[PDB]
């Protein structure tokens, strides 16, 4: 899941969160109206896409990039108006860039010191922790491998909360002094009341810092949530924004299904996140390319292994299909049910390696032999894998 | 501790089990498998169907209910993601022996909060969320592994996948090897066993002469297994490991499928996990399909085949 930055701002400044004071905007001329509506004396304008390196972009109105400072509110506007409608394209997008709808207009506050706090779900302490550095501006884990000295940690128990004391401790750990030191520390509580209250796997703020006029203020953020908790996050869920996700993989997503793309020219379709991943690998071995990952989960039901097929059969690279299945949960029958009404309608111009295992899988390789379809019958994994690449090759 | 738990795991003929979700789609289909397969399933649990008659056996309302009457000393719980955590905190609070959890899709959150409970106990021992079951081949399978590809044997395997240990122990059935005891940890960041749970039990089991433990990328577990083993499977006794990494060829940064599997900040890479592995002596097949065949071959160098 993912929330554009004015998304997240809002929901954290909406759970007492103090961030730049804001206001969101669908064209110049509502840019420059809330420029003015500010009152600020610097003002930051900010391109709303996902992807990295928003301030190195380049639009292709020959605007170059999507972070801009400026006093006056009419510069806000110029500016404004050679984003909105247009695409926008950094070291982490496509070529042809991600088209700008939205823009920020957030007051720009000076920042005197930078720090780094996150609260993360961590798996080796059984719970939330609160991380923290003062050497704030600067990736994480390199401040752990030049300074790990630097990376201060407190591990926040689930039923009890986050104490004062450990918000006080971490505050200082940070360098924050006096009177800031009570308002970072009343902030981190914060932070750890949303990390829990939204589901959070991992809430960061990079940087914690302050400002010359003594404010403690979250500048930028990135939120992680757990996919598990959709039940119960239908709001934030909501937000979600699929228009930087690889289109493959959200057709996956309209079904419940865990597809990944890749650059090779085998399809992948197997039960199990690690089987999956130990498909992708025994390609690789057998000097093969997979052309994605893909996990059907659980319990399948056969619209769903249709779709999930027609998924890998409607993608150009793909030149050889690979079905790997070994049943616990997932019924084989429902698999060869599922595959057999696919190629009905498809054509099915490439190779067919199928493995399948476990459970009724006598049933279903019965559905398969009457289906008269052209597969190469595949013995184990390795036969699979070798069969699928001398097919392509 | 909570590690007193541990001997929990080894399920046997004697042990009574009862299903929680016993009347859903996927609990009656593998609590039918489970009364085919030999295994004693007793009864169920299904909140408002306490009373009524199930696959020929009792429903209850609770766990303690159905633990008095029936005797079980262990739990499966087919419960959807919104209500499990909550299924297995009526296990642990009922003192089942031993509680497994087949269930997908836990709240994270759920599962920290479940986790602090178990922790501070010891009566109850966890497998999963997110996990196949155990299995003690021709003596009591808990859970949705595929019964007819086991052989009681002597291989034991522990797998945070569940579709690698289905093919572990078909590759080990296929070699003649069988196996002693099966337990899938699941593919989740917060579950109730992990390697080195499993370890102790093979390492001290007699029944067990080799093991198989198949990781993927993702957290830290097998590292510390592997230092598990550095300190207690050395020296001229020692019992042959075979393992397998998942994820050699993953992408970094993409959750794949299970939300364990992750390489995030350039940590929980395989490479990191195989070297650690291999430093502690365990053989790692490069191969997922060659798990039998490595571990027989280690066997063999040994002489521990009898032919
Ligand atoms: C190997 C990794 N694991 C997997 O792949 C498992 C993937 N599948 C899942 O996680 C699924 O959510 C589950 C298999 C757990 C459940 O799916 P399933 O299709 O069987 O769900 P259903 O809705 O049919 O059945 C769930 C039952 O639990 C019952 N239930 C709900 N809360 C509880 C509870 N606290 N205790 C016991 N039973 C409960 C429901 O009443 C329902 O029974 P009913 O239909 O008789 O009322
Ligand atoms: O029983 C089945 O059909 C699927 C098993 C499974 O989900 O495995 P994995 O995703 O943990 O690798
Ligand atoms: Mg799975």
């Amino acid at each position: 899941m993912n929330l554009q930055e004015y998304q997240s701002k809002k929901l954290m400044s909406d759970n007492g969160v103090r961030v730049q004071r804001f206001f969101v905007a669908d064209t110049a001329n509502e840019a420059l109206e809330a420029a003015k509506r500010l009152n600020a004396k610097e003002i930051v304008l900010k391109a709303q896409i996902l992807a990295g390196g928003r301030g190195k972009g380049v639009f292709n109105s020959g605007l170059k990039g999507g972070v801009h400072l400026t006093k006056d509110p009419n510069v806000v506007g110029q500016l404004a108006k050679q984003m909105i409608g247009y695409n926008l394209a950094t070291k982490q997008t496509p070529k042809e860039g991600v088209k700008v709808n939205k823009v920020m207009v957030a007051e720009a506050l000076d920042i005197s010191r930078e720090t780094y706090l996150a609260i993360l779900m961590d798996r080796s302490c059984n719970g939330p922790v609160l991380v923290g550095s003062p050497q704030g501006g600067v990736d994480i884990e390199e401040v752990a491998a030049s300074n790990p000295e630097l990376i201060f940690k407190e591990q926040i128990d689930i039923f009890e909360g986050i104490k004062d004391s450990q918000a006080q401790r971490m505050a200082e750990n940070l360098g924050f002094v006096g009177p800031l030191k009570s308002q970072a520390a009343d902030q981190i509580t914060k932070l750890y009341n949303l990390f829990l209250k939204i589901d959070a796997t991992q809430v960061e703020v990079n940087p914690f810092g302050e400002t010359p006029e003594g404010q403690v203020v979250c500048f930028d953020a990135k939120i992680n949530f757990d996919d598990n908790a959709e039940f119960r996050q239908k709001d934030i869920f909501a937000m979600d924004d699929k228009s930087e996700n690889e289109p493959i993989e959200n057709e996956a997503a309209k079904y419940d299904l865990k597809y990944i793309g890749l650059d090779g020219n085998i399809a992948c379709f197997v039960n199990g996140a690690g089987l999956a991943m130990a498909t992708c690998d025994i390609i690789f071995l057998n000097g093969g390319k997979p052309a994605n990952f893909l996990d059907l989960g659980g319990g399948v039901k056969e619209a769903q292994v249709y779709q999930a097929f027609k998924l890998l059969t409607a993608d150009p690279k793909v030149e050889a299909i690979l079905v790997n299945i070994f049943g616990g949960i997932v019924n084989c029958a429902i698999i060869a049910n599922g595959i057999t009404k696919a190629c009905r309608e498809l054509e099915l111009k490439v190779p067919l390696v199928v493995r399948l295992e476990g459970t009724n899988v006598q049933e279903a390789q019965k559905i398969l032999n009457n289906s008269g379809l052209p597969i190469t019958s595949a013995i184990d994994l390795e036969d699979a894998a070798k069969k699928a690449v001398a097919s392509v090759a | 501790s909570y590690t007193a738990s541990r001997q929990h795991l080894y399920v046997d003929k004697n042990t009574k089990i009862i299903c929680q979700g016993f009347t859903g789609k996927q609990g009656t289909f593998h609590s039918q498998q489970a009364l085919e397969y030999g295994t004693k399933l007793v009864g169920g649990t299904t909140p408002g169907k306490g009373g009524q008659t199930h696959l020929g056996l009792p429903v209850f309302n609770t766990v303690k209910e159905a633990k008095e009457q029936t005797g079980a000393t262990a739990s499966v719980i087919y419960v959807p993601p919104p209500f499990a955590a909550a299924a297995i905190n009526e296990a642990i609070e009922a003192e089942i022996p031993l509680v497994v959890c087949i269930t997908q899709g836990i709240p994270q959150q759920d599962m920290v909060r479940v986790k602090h409970k178990l922790l501070r106990q010891e009566k109850t021992r966890l497998i999963g969320p997110n996990c196949p079951g155990v299995i003690n081949p021709g003596e009591c399978k808990i859970g949705i592994m595929p019964g007819h590809i086991h052989k009681k044997g002597r291989i034991g395997i522990v797998s945070r996948s569940g579709t690698l240990t289905y093919e572990a122990v078909h590759q080990t059935t296929q070699v003649g090897l069988g196996q002693s005891l099966c337990v899938g940890i699941g593919g989740d960041p917060f579950n109730g066993t992990d390697f080195i749970d499993c370890l102790e039990i093979f390492l001290n089991d007699s029944a067990t002469e080799g093991i198989i433990l198949i990781g993927e990328i993702g957290g830290n577990a097998e590292e510390n297994a592997a230092e598990f083993l550095k300190q207690h499977n050395s020296g001229p006794n020692s019992k042959p490991v075979v393992s397998f990494i998942a994820g050699l060829t993953a992408p970094p940064g993409r959750r794949m499928g299970h939300a364990g599997a992750i390489i995030a900040g350039g940590k929980g890479g395989a490479k990191e996990k195989i070297s650690a592995l291999q430093s502690a002596g365990v053989v790692v097949s490069m191969s997922p399909a060659q798990l039998g065949t490595t571990i027989y071959k280690e066997f063999e160098k040994r002489k521990m085949l009898e032919h």
